[PDB]
RNA sequence: GUAAAUUUAACUGUUAGUCCAAAGAGGAACAGCUCUUUGGACACUAGGAAAAAACCUUGUAGAGAGAGUAAAAAAUUUAACA
């Protein structure tokens, strides 16, 4: 009851074109990594561009499934700005680890997961519905794997020291990525 | 763009655990290096090929002795992935003029000033 | 768009650096 | 006003390279020994009094 | 049309052997 | 065996050469530092201070 | 740490780039595709990867019915009580 729904619960429409770069979809996301006024969200586990077609799909599905009084949804992705020439169409690049959509209100993750997970599978890149507790457990679990890892050899140690001259077969960005990120694809199991 | 690699100085800061593992002594550093090439310079950058030649390591599995000084270590760090570095040990001290013809460098990394080729008693 | 092939040296690096989970000497369920 | 502040800043010592380093004379930091006669003793209160009245 | 190639256990042991030697190289260069 | 004897003696002589060069360089650096300390003491007080100090 | 460098006197030939890794810029975030840059390999050998220009090992100058090594062999079968 404490939570208050905004005057406009359902997701707002997204413009097809702005009113008025492969690196964009590569690597960890530096923005929109933390929940803002919403417990649940869809977490991007890959890097892919989002054209307007996807936005209409997500907005239509989320809005009908969600109940306006019970819950509200806020867009985290900006409008399509990147020009794709085949301008044939406009897209929105999303980096790995970014929350595409956020869901907050009087609801539980199990209630929210259903529609959010369904929309997630449509996204052109791997995405999984997450919650405050789940996402924190996901990050906490990842940190536990690193500290308790028994392997004395790690990608970061080998890459930073250039052991075996590994940097000849590696990208410069791999020093920061540390082997967790291979191009647009992100490997969670990698420590 | 592949380029020369600059390793962070941290990699070359031995920790207390490393000292026990390898048996070094940070208070008394070893004076000379034993350097052998164990990797080919083929398919490696030209600057590594040049460093190998300067150090006298063109022939593989051939022990070379080098001073353990910063300038030499800077060269070794460039080709550290192609070589084996082992401290030279002098259990009997430096070879004297008399011992020059009787020395031998053993696999353990010790330079012995007497090489009888006889069995040790009992 | 599709997972690109890696240089085999890189693939060898990934395999050597794979996470090894700690294994307890005695299984936890087998203890009181 | 800008020039007055600018000259003051230039005189101050800086960690970066400055013209004073390369061209300024290098002299012993220790203060120069004074081997002359002692300064004469002056009563500032009386001196200031007479000067103000003058 | 590259057919996939896989890393054998022997290949991993060979790579680990090189890492151990270079790790020691780091130590001796430290002093 | 003759070739190995020559190669070993060349290796041993290089070992001595490198060791002595490092030792001689170490001693020479020590002397320079000690001289610098002595140079500081050289000009401690050429002339006795005599102005404003009694 | 190394042993090459510049200059002078003469002179000749080669130079229509392929693949791999990396960073960009175009195509379709296609091509064994378009362009540039960094490095590697390929007209110098051999071993390995099934055959194998371009990946890995290794450099190449002979004889031996000796020896130590390098790279070098892919894994995996997916719950339930009422």
């Amino acid at each position: 009851e404490d939570v208050s729904i905004p005057e406009k619960p359902k997701l707002r429409f997204i413009e097809r074109a702005p009113l008025v770069n492969l690196s964009d979809i590569r690597g960890p996301s530096t923005e929109a990594t933390e929940f803002t006024e919403g417990n649940f969200a869809i977490l991007a586990l890959g890097g892919g561009y989002l054209h307007w077609g996807h936005f209409e799909m997500m907005r239509l599905t989320i809005n009908r499934s969600m109940d306006p009084k019970n819950m509200f949804a806020i867009w985290r992705v900006p409008a399509p700005f990147k020009p794709i020439t085949r301008i044939d169409h406009y897209v929105t690049p999303v980096k790995a680890g970014r929350l595409v959509v956020e869901m907050g209100g009087r609801c539980e993750f199990e209630e929210v997961q259903g529609f959010l997970d369904q929309v997630a599978h449509k996204l052109p890149f791997a995405a999984k519905a997450v919650s405050r507790g789940t996402l924190e457990k996901m990050r906490k679990d990842q940190e536990e794997r690193e500290r308790n890892n028994q392997n004395p050899w790690t990608f970061e140690r080998i890459a930073t020291a250039n052991m075996l001259g590994i940097r000849k077969v590696l990208s410069p960005y791999d020093l920061t990525h540390k082997g967790k990120y291979w191009g647009k694809f992100y490997m969670p199991k990698r420590v | 763009k592949f380029t020369r690699s600059r390793i962070p100085e941290k990699v070359f800061q031995a920790s207390p655990e490393d000292h026990e593992k390898y048996g070094g002594d940070p208070q008394n550093p070893h004076k000379l290096h034993i350097v052998t090439r164990i990797k080919s310079t083929r398919r490696r950058p030209y600057w590594e090929k040049d460093i190998i030649k300067m150090l006298g390591l063109e022939k593989a599995h051939t022990p070379q002795v080098h001073k353990n000084i910063p300038s030499v270590n800077a060269k070794l760090k460039v080709v550290k992935h192609l070589i084996r570095i082992k401290p030279l040990k002098l259990p009997q001290g430096l070879p004297a003029e008399e011992n020059m013809s009787n020395t031998c460098l053993k696999s353990t990394g010790e330079l012995v000033v007497q090489w009888h080729l006889k069995p040790v008693e009992q | 768009r599709h997972r690109r092939v890696m240089h085999f040296q890189r693939q060898k690096l990934m395999a050597v650096t794979e996470y090894i989970p700690p294994k307890p000497a005695i299984h936890p369920s087998c203890l009181p | 006003r800008y020039r007055r502040r600018a000259e003051q800043e230039a005189q101050a010592p800086h960690w970066w390279r400055t013209y004073r380093e390369y061209f300024g004379e290098k002299t012993d930091p220790k203060e120069k020994i004074d081997i002359g006669l002692p300064p004469p003793k002056v009563s500032r209160t009386q001196q200031l009094l007479e000067r103000k009245q003058a | 049309h590259r057919r996939p190639r896989f890393v054998s256990l022997r290949a991993k042991q060979n790579m680990i052997r090189r890492l151990e030697i270079e790790a020691e190289n780091h130590y001796w260069l430290s002093m | 065996q003759l070739r190995r004897k020559a190669e070993r003696e060349t290796f041993a002589r290089r070992v001595v050469l490198l060791s002595q060069e490092m030792d001689a360089g170490l001693q020479a650096w020590q002397l320079r530092q000690q001289k610098l300390q002595e140079e500081q003491r050289k000009q401690e007080n050429a002339l006795k201070p005599k102005g404003a100090s009694l």
